[PDB]
């Protein structure tokens, strides 16, 4: 259950941050929406500065040291 | 790369240059030999975590053991050129010639 | 220069630690194992030479996976560009990039 | 006035602090220090008064002069009191400490410490029983209940 | 987080005490308080001259002797593999490595202090 | 005492006493008085970033049970 | 066996340290290899479940696999509740 | 951007550095050591490595309380030199720092190859990890695994560490 | 609210350390058939408090051939350091919980040290110089036989948490399985916390104040009490370790009372120690640390390692 809940968790991210580049990146000229950085066509664990890439600190702050700091 | 590695690397360079120029004190150059093992230490621990490289994990402890072999190696050395001259100076090291 | 010592006589007394893609207690996977299975695999039994150019896609990847300089790369531009707007006010950033999102398990 | 009150009540403090807290140097020269340590033993037991004999003189409050000071010493006796932290109290204890006693004719003796630092107390006696040398360091203890440093800063 | 506050703290305090112990009281400094205290007599030499080490072979072997702790330290965790054979055959192996070296230093006479 | 020495004692036990008592009521105090979470691997960080999600308070203690899931 | 003895003997009486120190390091390089609970503890070091166990696609040729957790087929920790 | 924590850390590691590197005296070379070891502690121990930022803290400490008898006794002089004690030592130490904060800002305003590669910054936070799994410290079973898979390793450290016992007794015999 | 916990950790420590000394003076006095302090206060109840008002009442002073950095950093760090190696003790919840608590505490300690050696350098005076040679000696003799002491312990722990020390415990003392690892420990904490018989940095006798000959009032006071702290911390850290407490999760205060009382034993027993025996000299304790513990201590971290693989009694937790 956890595994399919974090399936989700991880593609909702994704998707949020593709629909909000698109709509940021349309204003210059040879930018491919969504492009990728691999040849390969395969699935790619997300780099986590992908999926928290366009939030707050606090959340990147969690997401990074929540677990070392927890004390 | 990100800061951290150029800071570290930085921190290797610095060391190595601080070993290559010589002041008086033997014992200052071991300690900057020293400082290039612990640099290579942070480094190698920083990569391998990046990585999650799990069997190299133990990497680090054999270069801390083989950075303990050198310095007592070189302290051993010290001790004999100390007692030969009553002093640790590079300068007493000059019998031999090119 | 090199005997192989080990090939000789099938000792395997440091090839377990040469890769990140070989038998890690308890099935841990590196972070980049499938890169690297497939460089290896792309290159194998063809010599130096031949892999250097037949299996450079490969190699790219495993190198793109191991340092991420692409994908920084993307995400200061994105990043850049949304700064822009917003300091003229054009964008209106969406309100679960905020913190005021409705977070699910 | 409300500073008077104030500065009288804090100088109390203080010296309640510094003379329940009375540490004299580990230092004795001849006779009287004999007294000294069975004043130290359990009959007496001066650490029940809260003092405590230590070896440093950067950590003593006072210098119990108990013996004869010859001229070879005075300027070792000298230096140690020199190297005491202030506040610091001098207790003069025996004849020979007090004014030479049964060597005050000698060539090599000094007639007396307070030729060489400032005395607080004189014990008398050759030497002074461990009884009359705890009444003096109480006698020394009542003396520093009734200074006025605050009191006397807050008149300036 | 946590760490770091309470490193903070301490530290803080322990500042503001020496800070309150150097503010607070009334000082008179004069050259012949400050000096050097070597029991009433003036010291002959430096403090800074050379002081012999006569245990200076047992620091050494201190050296090597403390690296062998790091090997040993990951022991709890090497328990719980599979194969305890090979890993208790490499436990005992390090130990009696260790014990050789302290049984070859003593019979040296490596351990008695130079005189 | 011989029992004069007592005194002292008690009041270096009741010292004593104060940083345990004191860190156990702290921690029931900010954790719903049910003895803050232990997470000393990363499975147990995330049940309890789990938890304090669903919470709808941000808060992990805070637990919804049977009576969430209609 | 009579002059090392008398070396047992004078060792106790001059150096008791070293005696306990051998005797102690002998038992325990040769205890292990000849006890019956090592297998026991390899076995309890095997059984512990640390990472998830991945099914098997069905072939329909593996009658030594369960089906589910509670069927008949598969390892027994049986052993272990008697220990 | 997060508190730059791993950024301060990593620049202190490069003061201490540059702190023994001037070689003031050992007695202050060794404190810049130590406090290059705890910073380097702290640095591993923002990216998960616990068991070997503490060990090298360890071993740093007991190797510099040896240095410091070793200084005490065949390293010394009437006027030991500090940092601001020497015309040389104080151009050394102030040229590293000046390097050091040079590069920071070189690196840190543009983005540019310094030697090696390029660098933007974004603090290293963005290449971690995002893993979910696990009971078990997984630096802590690797580490272990030196038991099981490093039997050829052991071997070697063991040997070695037996035979500089054996070189040190060879080297400070004399005669 | 985690402010809070840190002040309720670090004062009544300090007023522990405080009582600790009237205790320890009127154990003394009691065993040398006198009483101790008893007048400044019902039963010498006031005696700490005027003895620390008279200290940061009274002059520092900064001696003139003195490094002065040094000489002021170093009581900070000795205090600094006695009150953070508190933080990781289970009591029966630390305030820190540490996957390693206990290399955290013996690196703390190994830190501990380069308190008294700059203080000793950093004093430019011969008795300080002494000392501090002595401290560097003594911990090459205690530090390899204690780690090893402590690996040995914790092989029937299962990790280096602090807390899993209390379930471990849960049905018998460590000290019953242990003891002659216990007897070497609690040697090894004698010396590691510079007390009688190995007071050697101090040397009253030998060398007047030793180490700290140079330091006066508030500054000095540190010193002490960080000393003492460390006594109080040393022999929690041993009744966590050989004397286990039961815990009951809904009553925390049982547990916290047991512990306390147990420490208090072990810190009486060092004020026993200390009243009863005469000083060691130097090079003897490096030969006992060196000739006696170490081969004992490894033949027993061998035996250690093989009993629990031997009985298959490993504990739980990789
Ligand atoms: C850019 C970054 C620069 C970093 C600066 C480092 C901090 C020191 C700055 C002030 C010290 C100088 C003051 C002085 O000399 O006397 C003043 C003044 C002058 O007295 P004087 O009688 O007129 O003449 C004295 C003579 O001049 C002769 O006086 P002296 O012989 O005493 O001079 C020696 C002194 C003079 O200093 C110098 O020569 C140049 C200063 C540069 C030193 C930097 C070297 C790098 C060392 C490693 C990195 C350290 C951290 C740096 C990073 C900072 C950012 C976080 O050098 C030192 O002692 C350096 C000690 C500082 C390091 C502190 C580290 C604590 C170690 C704890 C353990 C670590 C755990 C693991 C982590 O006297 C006083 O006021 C009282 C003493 C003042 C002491 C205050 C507390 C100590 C210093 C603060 C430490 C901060 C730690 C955090
Ligand atoms: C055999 O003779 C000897 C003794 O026996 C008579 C001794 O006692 C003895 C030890 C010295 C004693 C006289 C003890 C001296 C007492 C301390 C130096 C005072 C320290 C007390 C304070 C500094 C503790 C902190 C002060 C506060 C009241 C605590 C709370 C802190 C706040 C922040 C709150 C020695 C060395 C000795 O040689
Ligand atoms: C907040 C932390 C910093 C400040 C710490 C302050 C610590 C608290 C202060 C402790 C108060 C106790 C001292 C008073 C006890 C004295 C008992 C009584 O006997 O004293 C008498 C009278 O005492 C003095 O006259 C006055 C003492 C107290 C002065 C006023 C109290 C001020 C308290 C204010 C505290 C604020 C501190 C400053 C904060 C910045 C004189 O008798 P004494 O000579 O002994 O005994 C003779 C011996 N015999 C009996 C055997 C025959
Ligand atoms: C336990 C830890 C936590 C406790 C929390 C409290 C911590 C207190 C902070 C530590 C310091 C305590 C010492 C208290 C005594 C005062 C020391 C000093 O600050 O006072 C004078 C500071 O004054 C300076 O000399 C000059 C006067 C002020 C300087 C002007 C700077 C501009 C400030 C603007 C003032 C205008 C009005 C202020 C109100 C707005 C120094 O005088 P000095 O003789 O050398 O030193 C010896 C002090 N004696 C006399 C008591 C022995
Ligand atoms: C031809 C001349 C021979 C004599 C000269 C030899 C010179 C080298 C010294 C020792 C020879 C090295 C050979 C041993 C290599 C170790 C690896 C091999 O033996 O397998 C190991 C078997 O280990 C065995 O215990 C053998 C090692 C026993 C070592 C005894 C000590 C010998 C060292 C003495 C010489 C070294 C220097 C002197 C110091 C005393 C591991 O087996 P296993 O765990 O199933 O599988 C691992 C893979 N997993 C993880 C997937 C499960
Ligand atoms: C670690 C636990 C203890 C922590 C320390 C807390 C101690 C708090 C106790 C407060 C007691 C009050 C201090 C009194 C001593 C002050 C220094 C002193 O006595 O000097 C006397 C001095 C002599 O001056 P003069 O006569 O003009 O010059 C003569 C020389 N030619 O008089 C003064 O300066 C008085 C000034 C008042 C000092 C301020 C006291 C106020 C309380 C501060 C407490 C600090 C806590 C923070
Ligand atoms: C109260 C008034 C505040 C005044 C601030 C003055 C600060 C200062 O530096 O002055 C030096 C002052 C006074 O000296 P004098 O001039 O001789 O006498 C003054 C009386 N007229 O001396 C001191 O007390 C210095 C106090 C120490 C500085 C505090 C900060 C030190 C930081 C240490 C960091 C390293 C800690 C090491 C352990 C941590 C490692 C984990
Ligand atoms: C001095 C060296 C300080 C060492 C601090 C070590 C603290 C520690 O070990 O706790 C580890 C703790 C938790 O890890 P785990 O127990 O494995 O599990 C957590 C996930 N559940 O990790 C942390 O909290 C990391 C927090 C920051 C790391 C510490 C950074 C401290 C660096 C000190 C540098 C000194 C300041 C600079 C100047 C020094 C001298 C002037
Ligand atoms: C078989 C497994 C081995 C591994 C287990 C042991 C673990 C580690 C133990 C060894 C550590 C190093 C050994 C140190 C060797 C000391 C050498 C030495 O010089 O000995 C003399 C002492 O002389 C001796 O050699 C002592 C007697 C001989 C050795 C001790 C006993 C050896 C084995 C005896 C028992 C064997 C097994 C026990 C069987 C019990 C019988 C029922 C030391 O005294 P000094 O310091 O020189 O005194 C100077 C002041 N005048
Ligand atoms: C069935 C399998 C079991 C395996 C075997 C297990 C049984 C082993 C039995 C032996 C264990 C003995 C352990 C003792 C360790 C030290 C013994 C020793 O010999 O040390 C002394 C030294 O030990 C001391 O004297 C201690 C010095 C410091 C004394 C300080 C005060 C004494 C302590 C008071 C009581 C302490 C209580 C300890 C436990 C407290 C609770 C944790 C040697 O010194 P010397 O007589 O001079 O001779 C050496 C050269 N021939
Ligand atoms: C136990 O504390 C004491 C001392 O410290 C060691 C002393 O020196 C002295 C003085 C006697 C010696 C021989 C100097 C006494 C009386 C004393 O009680
Ligand atoms: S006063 Fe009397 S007892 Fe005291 S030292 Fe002089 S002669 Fe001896």
């Amino acid at each position: 259950l956890f595994q399919a809940e974090k399936d989700r968790r991880v593609l909702q991210m994704l998707r949020e941050n593709l629909e909000e580049e698109a709509i940021i990146m349309k204003d210059v000229p040879d930018w491919k929406v969504g492009e990728s950085v691999f040849h390969t066509t395969r699935w790619v664990t997300p780099m986590m500065g992908e999926l928290y890439g366009l939030r707050t600190n606090e959340e990147i702050l969690s997401a990074t040291y929540g677990f070392i700091w927890y004390t | 790369m990100p800061l951290v590695y150029m800071n570290i690397i930085m921190a290797f360079a610095i060391a190595l240059a601080g070993l290559l120029m010589y002041r008086s004190h033997l014992m200052s150059s071991l300690l900057c030999l020293e400082g290039m093992m612990l640099s290579l230490f942070i480094m190698s621990t920083l990569i391998i975590l990046n990585t999650h490289f799990t069997l190299a994990n133990m990497m680090p402890i054999i270069l801390l053991v083989f950075a303990a072999c050198e310095a007592a190696l070189g302290l051993s050395l010290l001790v004999m050129v100390s007692n030969t001259y009553g002093t640790d100076y590079v300068q007493n090291l000059n019998l031999l010639q090119c | 220069p090199f005997f192989d010592v080990q090939k000789r006589l099938g000792l395997d007394l440091d090839r377990w630690m040469t890769i990140q893609s070989a038998e890690q207690p308890h099935k841990i996977p590196g972070r980049c194992h499938a890169f690297e299975k497939e460089w290896i695999e792309c290159a194998h039994g063809i010599g130096g030479i031949r892999a250097e150019k037949e299996c450079k896609i490969e190699f790219d990847d495993f190198v793109e996976c191991l340092l991420r300089q692409k994908t920084m790369k993307r995400l200061s531009a994105i990043k850049r560009q949304r700064d822009k707007l917003i300091k003229e006010g054009k964008y209106t950033p969406p309100p679960h990039h905020l913190g005021k999102e409705d977070p699910r398990p | 006035s409300r500073g008077e009150y104030v500065v009288a009540k804090l100088d109390d403090l203080v010296n309640w602090a510094r003379r329940s807290s009375l540490w004299p140097m580990t230092f004795g020269l001849a006779c009287c220090a004999v007294e000294m340590m069975h004043m130290a033993a359990p009959r007496y037991d001066m650490d029940r008064f809260g003092v405590v004999f230590r070896a440093s003189p950067r950590q003593s409050d006072v210098m119990i002069v108990a013996g004869t000071l010859t001229n070879k010493m005075a300027p070792a006796l000298r230096k140690v009191y020199d190297q005491m932290p202030e506040p610091r109290y001098v207790v003069s204890m025996g004849s020979c400490a007090n004014g030479g006693g049964y060597y005050h004719y000698s060539y090599s003796v000094v007639r007396g410490c307070d030729r060489i630092v400032p005395v607080d107390i004189y014990v008398p006696g050759c030497p002074p029983t461990a009884e009359a040398l705890l009444y003096g360091i109480l006698q020394l203890q009542r003396k520093i209940k009734r200074e006025k440093r605050l009191r006397i800063w807050y008149r300036r | 987080m946590n760490i770091m506050l309470t490193l903070l703290t301490n530290v803080t305090l322990a500042s503001l005490l020496v800070l309150i112990a150097f503010w607070l009281p009334q000082l008179n400094a004069y050259s012949e308080k400050t000096s050097p205290y070597e029991c009433g007599f003036d010291p002959m030499g430096s403090a800074r001259l050379p002081f012999s080490m006569k245990f200076f072979l047992v620091a050494i072997t201190f050296l090597l002797f403390d690296l062998e702790i790091a090997l040993l330290l990951p022991l709890p965790w090497a328990s719980q593999t599979n194969n305890l054979k090979t890993m208790l055959t490499m436990a005992l192996f390090l130990l009696i490595l260790l014990a050789a070296s302290l049984a070859y230093e003593w019979t040296q006479k490596g351990l008695e202090w130079a005189e | 005492m011989w029992f004069e020495i007592l005194p002292g004692i008690a009041v270096m036990a009741a010292c004593l006493f104060i940083p345990g008592m004191a860190t156990a009521h702290i921690h029931k105090f900010t954790n719903g008085g049910k003895e803050k979470r232990v997470a000393h691997f990363s499975y147990q960080w995330n049940l309890m970033e789990r938890d304090r999600r669903i919470s709808g308070v941000n808060r992990y203690h805070v637990t919804k049970g049977l009576e969430n899931i209609d | 066996a009579g002059r090392i003895a008398s070396f047992l003997k004078n060792a106790w009486a001059k150096e008791p340290v070293l005696v306990a120190s051998f005797a102690i390091g002998g038992l325990a390089i040769i205890l292990p290899s000849l006890s019956p609970y090592t297998n026991y503890a390899i076995r309890i070091n095997r059984a512990t479940p640390y990472n998830y166990p991945v099914p098997l696609r069905d072939d329909g040729n593996m009658p030594d696999v369960p089906s589910h957790p509670q069927d008949p087929q598969g390892p027994s920790l049986e052993w272990l509740k008697n220990l | 951007m997060t508190m730059y924590i791993a950024f301060i850390l990593s620049t202190i590691f490069v003061i201490g550095f540059v702190g023994f590197s001037s070689k003031p005296s050992p007695i202050y070379g060794g404190l810049g050591l130590i406090v290059s070891g705890g910073v380097g502690c702290g640095i591993v121990l923002n990216f998960g490595g616990s068991f070997l930022g503490l060990m090298v803290f360890l071993i740093y400490l007991g190797g510099m309380l040896v240095v410091f008898g070793y200084t005490t006794a065949m390293a010394t002089e009437m006027y030991p030199e500090v940092w601001v004690s020497n015309k040389t030592v104080f151009g050394a130490f102030v040229s590293g720092l000046m390097m050091e904060f040079c590069m920071v800002y070189y690196a840190l305003k543009e983005e540019e190859v310094e030697i090696i590669f390029k660098f933007n910054g974004l603090g290293d936070w963005v290449i971690y990890d995002t893993g979910d799994s696990g009971f078990f410290s997984e630096e802590a079973m690797g580490i272990a695994a030196l038991y099981s898979y490093g039997t050829w390793l052991v071997i070697v450290t063991g040997w070695s560490l037996l035979i500089g016992v054996v070189v040190i007794m060879e080297i400070t015999r004399g005669n | 609210m985690f402010m809070i916990n840190i002040l309720s950790l670090i004062i009544p420590i300090l007023l522990a350390v405080a009582f600790l000394t009237l205790v320890e003076r009127k154990v003394l006095g009691y065993m040398q058939l006198r009483k101790g302090p008893n007048v400044v206060g019902p039963y010498g109840l006031l005696q700490p408090i005027a003895d620390a008002l008279k200290l940061f009442t009274k002059e520092p002073l900064r001696p003139a051939t003195s490094s002065i950095s040094m000489f002021i950093i170093a009581p900070i760090l000795a205090l600094s350091l006695a009150l953070t190696m508190w933080v990781p003790l289970p009591m029966p919840y630390p305030l820190i919980n540490m996957n390693l608590g206990v290399l955290f505490m013996l690196a703390m300690s190994s830190l501990a040290v380069y308190s008294i050696l700059w203080s000793g350098w950093a004093s430019n005076s011969k008795y300080a110089l002494i000392g501090a040679l002595r401290a560097v000696a003594q911990t090459i003799s205690y530090e390899v036989t204690l780690a090893i002491i402590l690996l040995s312990v914790l092989l029937m722990n299962g990790s280096y948490t602090l807390s899993t020390l209390i379930t471990t415990q849960e049905h018998i003392w460590m000290i019953f399985t242990s003891w002659p690892l216990a007897m070497m420990w609690f040697i090894s904490t004698l010396a590691e916390t510079n007390r009688a018989p190995f007071d050697l940095t101090e040397g009253e006798s030998e060398l007047v104040s030793g180490f700290n000959v140079e330091y006066a009032a508030g500054p000095f006071a540190m010193f002490f009490m960080a000393e003492y702290a460390n006594i109080i911390m040393m022999n929690a850290f041993t009744a966590i370790l050989f004397l286990g407490a039961s815990h009951d999760p809904h009553t925390p205060e049982l547990y916290t009372i047991n512990f306390v009382l147990k420490t208090l034993a072990l810190t009486i027993t060092f004020l026993w120690i200390r009243a009863s025996y005469p000083r060691f000299r130097y090079d003897q304790l490096m030969h006992l640390l060196w000739k006696s513990f170490l081969p004992l201590t490894l033949a027993l971290c061998m035996w250690h390692i093989s009993l629990p693989i031997m009985t298959a009694s490993i504990p739980p937790q990789s």
